[PDB]
């Protein structure tokens, strides 16, 4: 989409680069599929959408009176789904902003998600009760059965392909269910610490493969591979690909997401407002970031095809990309700015030497 | 039509201010100064009052010592009027810069 001759040693974000000093009171953030837009919820129940290439504010849509605390994009990028303390199964359009669904169903919702291929299947995570999957036209709702019923705090999601439903209680027991027939094909209790269990805060997934993340509450982010769960099956005992923590400040986390290529992991503090970035493979911290030193972090995004990171603090959404360095030879490619004494003798065809197209390419193709 | 020879009011104010001890800078502008430059290190702090008084005492004593060493410099240069190259000389000699 962008320049292909641009890669003069591309980087991974370092700078502050300037923010959106336009509308405060942000609450959450998420990108579309390609990484071209960003929906942001207000405090009174509105939507802020910012376009990236023009760096322009795309659309402002006023949803309701309750604050918007959950958002997701469709696969085409045309159906926004959201839920709040308003208790309403909502569905919104991007050309018009229409109230297509309105079903005020109790125990207000903490997270929504589409099935990643069919936009008919949507995720509903209540205040207390077990998570619910719905349809669009009719009210066919599928509450997943939970053996515990004692936490009243169950997290569940769909993975990259939508093959299965990874579910998780607040006791740290996982119940893998098939995405349509609810086949309990795999189960594991998380091997927390020495013996004593922990809660589960959230679970997210990737864009390439089946590596994923577990966000517990003992300040330890765990990384598993979904094919290892598939290889285990029932009564699985997975031990993680890579464990993550920072014991210097003993910092419990608020939000995590992956890179675009599934190579890098960002995760944010709940205390210091300082972002960390890790390598998936070799397994160490690579860079600490900072910001306004005394603010409270809310939500962190990532841009898939290009190293851009969105933060949220005090209703301000930062954008961090390199403060990139421009130079000569784009104005004049025949001249290149050297530094020192460069010798030019390697070619031998000098000192007065004189020696002795057919591709038809379409112009309106894709 | 009665006015003093110039300098008399200066010397009597010198004795009048050395015969007393109090806070000398007005307190609320100094408190607003302290909060405004404390903004830059951690947002939305919460001071006490005795910490502000301690800062005012430390800054008052530092300025008084600086001006007396400045006045020694200006008398050494066979002058009376203090010019800011004296202050910059004093902070260059003392080792703070």
């Amino acid at each position: 989409n962008l320049e292909l001759l641009e890669s003069f040693g591309q980087n991974y974000p370092e700078e502050a680069d300037g923010t959106l000093d336009c509308i405060s009171m942000a609450l959450t953030c998420t990108f579309n599929r390609w990484g071209t837009l960003l929906a942001v919820g207000c405090n009174d129940g509105r939507i802020v959408i910012w376009d990236f290439l023009t760096r322009g504010i795309a659309k402002i849509i006023s949803a309701h009176i309750h604050p918007v605390c959950s958002l997701c994009w469709s696969r085409d990028g045309h159906k926004l789904v959201s839920a709040s303390t308003d208790n309403i199964v909502s569905q919104w359009d991007v050309l018009s902003g229409d109230c297509d669904q309105r079903f005020r169903f109790p125990s207000p919702i903490l997270k929504v998600q589409y099935h990643p291929r069919d936009q008919n299947k949507v995720l509903v995570c209540p205040m207390k009760s077990a998570p619910v999957m719905l349809t669009l036209s009719d009210s066919k709702h599928v509450v997943l059965p939970v053996d515990d019923d004692s936490d009243l705090n169950v997290v569940a999601s769909f993975d990259r392909r939508g093959e299965y439903i990874y579910t998780g209680n607040a006791k740290g027991k996982i119940l893998v269910l098939k995405t349509d027939s609810q086949d309990l094909v795999a189960s594991f209790r998380v091997t927390t610490g020495t013996s004593n269990t922990t809660a589960i805060k959230s679970i997210e997934f990737a864009r390439k493969g089946s590596c994923f993340l577990i966000n517990t509450a003992d300040r330890i982010i765990r990384v598993y591979d979904g094919r290892e769960i598939l290889t285990c099956g029932r009564d699985g005992e997975p031990e993680p690909m890579q464990k993550l923590q920072d014991l210097v400040n003993r910092t419990p986390w608020k939000k995590c997401c992956f890179s675009g290529d599934g190579e890098y992991i960002v995760a944010g503090s709940a205390r210091q407002h300082a972002l960390y970035i890790w390598e998936k493979s070799i397994g160490n911290l690579v860079k600490i970031l900072h910001g306004t030193r005394g603010e409270l972090l809310l939500d962190v995004a990532w841009h898939p095809v290009r190293p851009i990171i969105a933060s949220i603090s005090s209703g301000v959404v930062s954008i961090w990309a390199q403060n990139q360095v421009e130079n000569w030879s784009a104005f004049a490619p025949d001249f290149k700015e050297l530094d020192e004494n460069v010798e030019y003798e390697e070619r031998e065809s000098e000192f007065d030497i004189e020696d002795e197209e057919d591709e038809e390419v379409d112009v309106t193709s894709v | 039509p009665h006015r003093y020879r110039p300098g008399t009011v200066a010397l009597r104010e010198i004795r009048r201010y050395q015969k007393s001890t109090e806070l000398l800078i007005r307190k609320l502008p100094f408190q607003r100064l302290v909060r405004e430059i404390a903004q830059d290190f951690k947002t939305d702090l919460r001071f006490q009052s005795s910490a502000v008084m301690a800062l005012q005492e430390a800054s008052e004593a530092y300025l008084v010592a600086l001006f007396e060493d400045t006045n020694l410099c200006a008398i050494h240069a066979k002058r009376v009027t203090i010019m800011p190259k004296d202050i910059q000389l004093a902070r260059r000699i003392r080792g703070e810069r």
